[PDB]
């Protein structure tokens, strides 16, 4: 008999809410928790494993293993450019499918630093530098290696160590960016060029490949849960 | 919350953090400071939505249905199984175990088919949704004495009203919910691969309690679910290649990703 | 689910064509088991025109006139996740698909085998 | 003063050298143990031979060619038909156990390639049919490797698993392999890759004939290379032990 | 029987809610669980690896 | 709960606990661990779903009847009895005597029937549900003055409302609800055997309070009865073949159970 | 006049509910309870009593 | 007059109750009320028979 | 509450306030006892009414637009933005920097279309809106498999129940909206001037979940925006022109003010 | 199952209205709010500023 | 956890209020939030200038 | 556990990396610092970018033929005309600056040479 | 959003007139790209003419018989905010206005360039 009034939104169903509701079947025992190992608390932590990321993409060759692998040779000639690609882990379609890019596809604002390992598959004979560099956005994607310097860099030498990690900073004017496509949140322009040409031995292939592994840092955050384009459907299965 | 940057100044020294070696299958973990000069930072983002409570807890459709007030097809049923609809789908097979609890809503409409009847009065359509657990007997007809629900959970809903939601308990003679069976169900390995008794929850049967009409009328049933206290073990690769059986992971091969003009080629 | 629902038979003339339409019914499953054998012609007469019933406990073997006393089940069970029929007597009309449809509430399986007499 | 890339695993009564190696993945930080008395199922007690049972097996050794596109095992099945072990599951109805998986591989200085191992639980693969499953002999094949193909498999009525390497036969990115607990054979780097698997499964024991439960799959991301005069066969052997291995329901033998 | 939480707010307030049914599967989700340890995916392996410290 | 298996070693001894004697009667209560080697185990089962309130207590449709809003039929009555629905029956009949209170439920849904009327304008239905105790007035028409209701509970529904629900107190001149009779209710044993003044509990009548419309309207009405605060005593074998007449256990013989093709088979 | 709002599951009739209804008589006095043998409280008591079990089920 | 009790949880949580009517009958029923007592049923003899001893 | 008068005298002295200068740029702020005698006064009016939450917290209609149960139009999509509605706006606009929470309400009425069908019987209609996020899919056709919501919020109303009603957190990657940008998105300054990433919140989709009758039924949605936790920075003049294009701030010269017959006149 | 009784002005929608209703998107992370100058707490603040008046306010 | 505050009423009285959501953007409008500072848009000035003395 | 020859220089936005190098000449035993007020002149506050004017200019490479004679640069000169440094210069009168000079220099086991790296100040040519 | 969307172009005869059609795509578009140029003709007959289609990634230059084989798109990407045509024999009759048209669900986007021949 207490006296009620009722509110804008009565009787609606909006599909994320928070409410309780009747349990079809009451007092049923439920099968103990088992320890299975990996358990996931978190999206984040699977986003900051490193994935391998397909740079070559270029016609037939998304269709072959030829994708992933980076060539590299001897040439007579210095500060050639190895590649180059945005930094646009949602939209650029390198980073597109990785486990990252994969991820970022379900948010809609993404913030954080972004690491890029670099592994030299070739001999032991083999021996080279190169210039990995980041550059900030308003500028032109540098065109030779002097523009390219000027930019956040780091002179990777080939070594015992296998890898070298190339770190993006987080160089943004607003705390977020977007996923999809933007002109105003422009990320920048990851290019690698020669610093020195690759030096081998007699009876040495000089042509060798690099594998780019792309993963999160310990600063990074999305928001605005949204569906992924990528699935399609037509008709239930 | 998430981690703060910290203050650097430029170093010379025998520490190589960016060398390292990717074969250990160890990742680096390298800060923008150890091969940069920053400014300390007080980071205020928190990774609050991306949980997988927060991104598995929402209401998506599975599976929509339609029956009639008349004719031959009176009663429809389904049987529960996520794999329906792709969308849902994807998003539960990023893990391989998940163990959570599960909330039905059900939304229903009915539309008046074209026909020559004549003088047509409606009464308030009522409908009534029956949930049948495995080995429970399965209606013949519409007008079967199975619809008692003596033992049958069953829910009546009258057109006008809030949608009916209830709340099932996690169910499942395992310990979790396997996404991915590797195997047969026969000791002979002689059936359907990846076949398993495990994830079978139930059958939902549909029916209008009274006709309403004389005219003809056709009601589409949706059915929605929403994991609650959800759990994962074991992270697997996300799909790549659009789902053609919800039986089998069968696919079709897929181009890993896009193309571009070439390498060096800032654009799509 | 039937084993492999898919599939295309190859045999010659007078050999004897053995379909395999095996079975697995889920928990679910309850209603009453009718399975139905229909075939369709390479003719490109009808098709969808039924041969073999089995319904009700019972065996019907007259639904189709080309087929006279020629399709029998191979199983006596038939209830056991076995039933499978075989043509005694290939001929050159053999040549058509033939659908195996187990229908026991809830969920329909049906099985398509092409079948090719050399 | 040890080497940090110089090892030995002793089990049983094999013991394994390796004198350059990357490091050892213990799969998701859990090193495999027996089952507690609050997580078991099978009222029966359980038997542990130990010695026997846990010990190196290896298997035949593979051709790593230039053109060569991957291949992949069934742990459970690989070792089906191999020493005690194989015959302790052929006369038990349940069997949980944990594996370390040691892939060798060696090559000469100016010798140039790269391999990934990786371990994948519940690798369910798909068929080119699109309507039926791959076949038992097509999907596992015991005391030998089952390759993958590089051009797709053509499509048509047959139980053919599709060997498509970059799809990889899950219908999955190959690069996002990674995420399973992997580790990575450069022919400039390392000369083995070893991983220690914990068992993982949603039920505390499983039936080891119809059911696998991981997959050992070895890909190259980048092709072996070499100049003329070297040396053109190169081979791969696998050696995997099992780890606190335990049966439950003796019967008569089959399966 | 009332349990006081605090609301998600920005940075640089409370809700009561209460359970009218036993069947605690008949509860709300549990939003507010953040927790990370990524250690197990990143690195599992055996040794530990000082970044100061070459890898090989 | 459940009880935890308990761990055993191989023992030689003069105890015997496999053998024993059944005709004692006794149930021989022998664990595994008595006649073989078993490992500790930590049962966490419980058996919660088993007891007789969760068993008992659901809504099970026990009858359902129809009237009219024109023509001869216009109001239905039927006497509170659950003998009429073998599902609910069958589960009641597991034990002799039952004690419990009743929770009453009714569904009404109104079809228009087929008429020639035109302009035809309905008017939301309203309609009377009334309870009649053992030797009230019952109403021989549906405008009787029975319908006043001065001291029999009777409850109002309109169309397009939450089905009306009352809760009805354990009413039985004897100390418990007998589901098995055995005798006559008169002393010189000449009357209906297994007739009980026992188990009576009332009549229901229900009416369409108006017309509501020129057409002609039909409305089926169906009773739930939920079991509450259940209690049992002297469980009985369950029932082995179909009930025939509500009155008596009057049965047709029937095979004990299904036949397999020999013994030694492992299939039916 | 406190604001309310309702939510998914109003005016819905789920069998398997544990709601609260008003009593149809009010003020009624039932019949005190009585010692009877056999008392039942768990279906699980009853399955443990040994049940004779037709194995020779062939044939007539 | 508001009665908290525990929520029904697997192994290996609270919920409040109020009663607005004074009938009782009107209670919902007690589906947390788990008793065993078998011994009736399946040993109702008179002499208790000890296992490790003979029956006879 | 506001400042109290206070009591002065006649008073001669050197002291000048009311003599000053405006170019500092200074208010006078100087009280009516300064240049005349007055009495001490206790207000109590208080300036609640002015404040910035109650100014800009009311509910105001944005955008309407309909949609069909037939025909070629189905569904109707609007991106959410402000500017829309003239009233809102100008309130909006009053400062060039505002951070607050929203509040959607949307009043969806359905008026039946003239047409020759006949026997027309209709089903209530429920009606579904999803709204999208920015990089989110569009549905292309009103029966398109988008409108599963697995991961987009939507709200699903049925005729005759109160309107529905979400709140929205304030959504910006910038610390907070901009009413006014100067400037344009692109590096090189070739592209729509005053275009910015800032103020995008996201698409609204309407449609009708079922047909409901034979018969033609046009349905118009009103969304309305209440702003909730609202803060200004840098107050600006308000709008002296009527608003041309919601794009950019063009207008038409427009006299200062009205004019009147002459300087000295008492009247318009 | 607590008896209530509505009231008049149920099911409105009355523009100015105080209530509490479901947020769209659940824990949501907004931006930390950053120091702007020239804060506005109330109308009257703006209106205590000077500004210019066109007395001469006649013909063009 | 109910916060009881006054109503606004006239011169010359309180209200409960409690949050049934965790969001906390799904909260009521601050309404009695009264504060004035006009000094910045009034007098930005560098040097504070005293009525009773001249400005220049 | 490091190696003697392996090192990383960090300055402003650029890192340089080695793995086989010999160790670090840091001229005469002295640390480029600032000039400190007892040694100073102009009485004007000098002006220090620090981050933008410090950091790895890398200039055009050379080619090392069988016959190379030699090459040789002007430090202030050479960055004279490359980033902000550079500009700093062309509006500055007066300027004191130290350097940090990465010869870069590899080739395979199998090749064998000898080059030298030196810094003259004040070489009158 | 297409720069200067209203727009007056003027050339001599013979002269190959360009018309600059670039617009930018907000972060809601995410739906297909459809270009479409219509022409209304000076002569005061029926307006609202298409001449040139861009859907589906495919190109049609058959909607007007006066411009035959004279319109073609400047630009090849077309996905890049340059969507703009050049007509290369300018004639008397050319005058007219030209509507070009970007619809990228949701939000569609027009820009009319009036053409004046000398």
């Amino acid at each position: 008999g207490l006296p009620t009034m009722n509110t804008p939104g009565s009787c609606q169903f909006l599909t994320s809410d928070d409410f309780q509701s009747p349990s079809a079947m009451p007092q049923y025992d439920v099968t103990p928790e088992m320890r299975i190992p990996g358990e996931v608390k978190n999206l984040m932590e699977i986003a900051e494993v490193d994935s391998v990321v397909p740079v070559q993409n270029v016609g037939e060759k998304v269709n072959s293993m030829e994708a992933y692998q980076i060539p590299v040779r001897s040439n007579e000639g210095s500060g050639t450019q190895v590649f180059g690609f945005p930094l646009q882990p949602g939209y650029s379609s390198v980073f597109s499918r990785t486990l990252l890019g994969e991820i970022l596809n379900y948010y809609t604002h993404w913030s954080g630093s972004i690491k890029l390992t670099f592994m030299f598959c070739g001999s032991a004979m083999a021996t080279g530098k190169f210039l990995l560099a980041y550059s900030p956005p308003g500028a032109g994607a540098p065109t030779k290696r002097v523009d390219a310097m000027l930019g956040t860099h780091v002179v990777w030498d080939v070594g015992l160590q296998s890898s070298c990690v190339l770190c993006i900073p987080w160089i943004s004017q607003t705390h977020y960016r977007y996923v999809t496509s933007d002109e105003y949140t422009a990320g920048g322009f990851i290019t690698c060029w020669y610093q020195t040409n690759i030096v081998v031995p007699a009876d040495a292939q000089s042509s060798c490949y690099i594998m780019c592994f792309v993963s999160a840092c310990n600063d990074f955050s999305v928001r605005l849960l949204k569906d992924t384009p990528f699935i399609s459907q037509q008709n239930f299965f | 919350r998430v981690a703060d940057t910290v203050g650097t100044g430029p170093t010379n020294s025998e520490a190589i953090p960016a060398l390292t070696a990717a074969e250990t299958g160890h990742t680096s973990q390298v800060v923008p400071g150890d091969t940069m000069q920053t400014r300390h930072v007080k980071n205020y983002h928190s990774r609050s939505e991306s949980t997988i409570e927060n991104f598995l807890c929402r209401s998506a459709c599975v599976y929509f249905t339609e029956y009639e007030n008349s004719g031959a097809k009176r009663y429809a049923e389904w049987v529960l199984t996520p794999r329906q609809a792709a969308q849902l789908r994807r998003k539960l097979e990023f893990f391989t175990y998940v163990r959570f609890d599960l909330e039905l809503t059900f939304v229903i409409t009915s539309t008046q088919q074209p026909s020559t009847t004549q003088n047509q009065d409606a009464q308030i359509l009522t409908h009534q949704i029956m949930y049948v657990p495995p080995g429970g007997p399965v209606p013949d007809k519409v007008d079967s004495y199975v619809w008692q629900t003596s033992t049958n959970p069953s829910v009546f809903w009258t057109e006008g009203n809030a949608p009916p939601r209830m709340s099932i308990p996690f169910l499942s003679i395992g310990n979790a919910y396997s996404n991915f069976y590797d195997g047969w169900s026969e000791f002979s390995r002689n059936g359907v691969y990846g076949i398993n008794t495990l994830n079978n929850m139930g059958t939902l049967y549909a029916r209008h309690v009274n006709a309403g009409s004389t005219g003809p009328i056709k009601s589409t049933i949706r059915i929605y679910f929403k994991p609650k206290h959800v759990k994962a073990w074991i992270p697997r690769p996300p799909r790549l290649c659009q789902y053609e059986k919800a039986k089998n992971v069968n696919f079709q091969p897929s181009g890993v990703t896009t193309t571009r003009q070439s390498i060096t080629t800032m654009t799509n | 689910s039937i084993t492999t629902p898919e599939e295309m038979i190859e045999k010659a003339k007078g050999e004897t064509a053995y379909l395999p339409c095996k079975f697995t019914l889920s928990p679910e499953d309850q209603g009453p088991l009718d399975i139905e054998w229909l075939i369709s012609p390479a003719d490109n007469q009808k098709v969808d025109q039924v041969i073999i019933l089995y319904s009700g406990d019972k065996i019907y073997d007259d639904y189709y006139p080309d087929l006279k006393g020629r399709v029998h089940f191979t199983s006596n069970d038939l209830k056991s996740g076995d039933a499978s029929i075989n043509v005694t007597n290939l001929q050159l009309s053999d040549i058509g698909t033939y659908q195996c449809k187990v229908k026991k509430a809830p969920g329909v399986a049906n099985k398509k085998i092409h079948l090719v007499v050399l | 003063g040890y080497s940090d890339r110089a090892r030995s695993i002793t089990l049983g009564n094999s013991t394994i050298t390796t004198q350059e190696c990357a490091n050892v993945v213990v799969g998701y930080g859990v090193w495999p143990d027996y089952l507690k008395d609050s997580e078991a199922t099978a009222e029966d007690q359980p038997t542990q031979p130990d010695v026997a049972t846990c010990r190196f097996y290896t298997l035949d050794s593979v051709q790593w060619q230039k053109t060569s596109p991957g291949w992949w095992w069934k742990l459970p099945d690989a070792l089906s038909n191999l020493g005690l072990f194989g015959q302790n599951m052929q006369y038990h109805y349940l069997g949980r156990t944990g594996y370390t998986v040691h892939v060798q591989c060696n090559a000469s200085k100016f010798h140039q390639g790269c391999l990934l191992v990786v371990c994948v639980p519940e690798a369910e693969m798909g068929c080119a049919t699109l309507d039926n499953t791959p076949s038992s002999a097509e999907l596992l094949g015991g005391d030998s490797a089952k390759e993958f193909a590089d051009k797709p498999v053509a499509s048509g009525s047959n139980k053919l698993v599709q060997r498509v390497v970059y799809n990889a036969g899950m219908g999955v990115g190959v690069g996002n392999l990674t995420i399973f607990p992997h580790q990575w054979i450069n022919l400039r780097t390392n000369n083995s890759a070893t991983i220690v698997m914990p068992y993982t499964n949603s039920v505390p024991m499983d039936n080891m004939f119809r059911h696998n439960n991981v997959t050992l799959m070895v890909i190259p991301f980048v092709p072996l290379d070499y100049c003329p005069g070297s040396t053109t066969y190169v081979p791969i052997t696998v050696t995997i032990a099992p780890m606190c291995a335990e049966y439950n329901g003796l019967r008569l033998a089959g399966h | 029987g009332a349990q006081v939480s605090t609301q998600k707010t920005g940075a640089h307030i409370h809700y009561t809610n209460i359970n009218y049914y036993k069947d605690a599967a008949s509860n709300s989700a549990n939003r507010q669980d953040f927790t990370q340890d990524p250690g197990k995916f990143t690195e599992p392996v055996k040794d530990i690896m000082i970044k100061s410290l070459p890898a090989l």
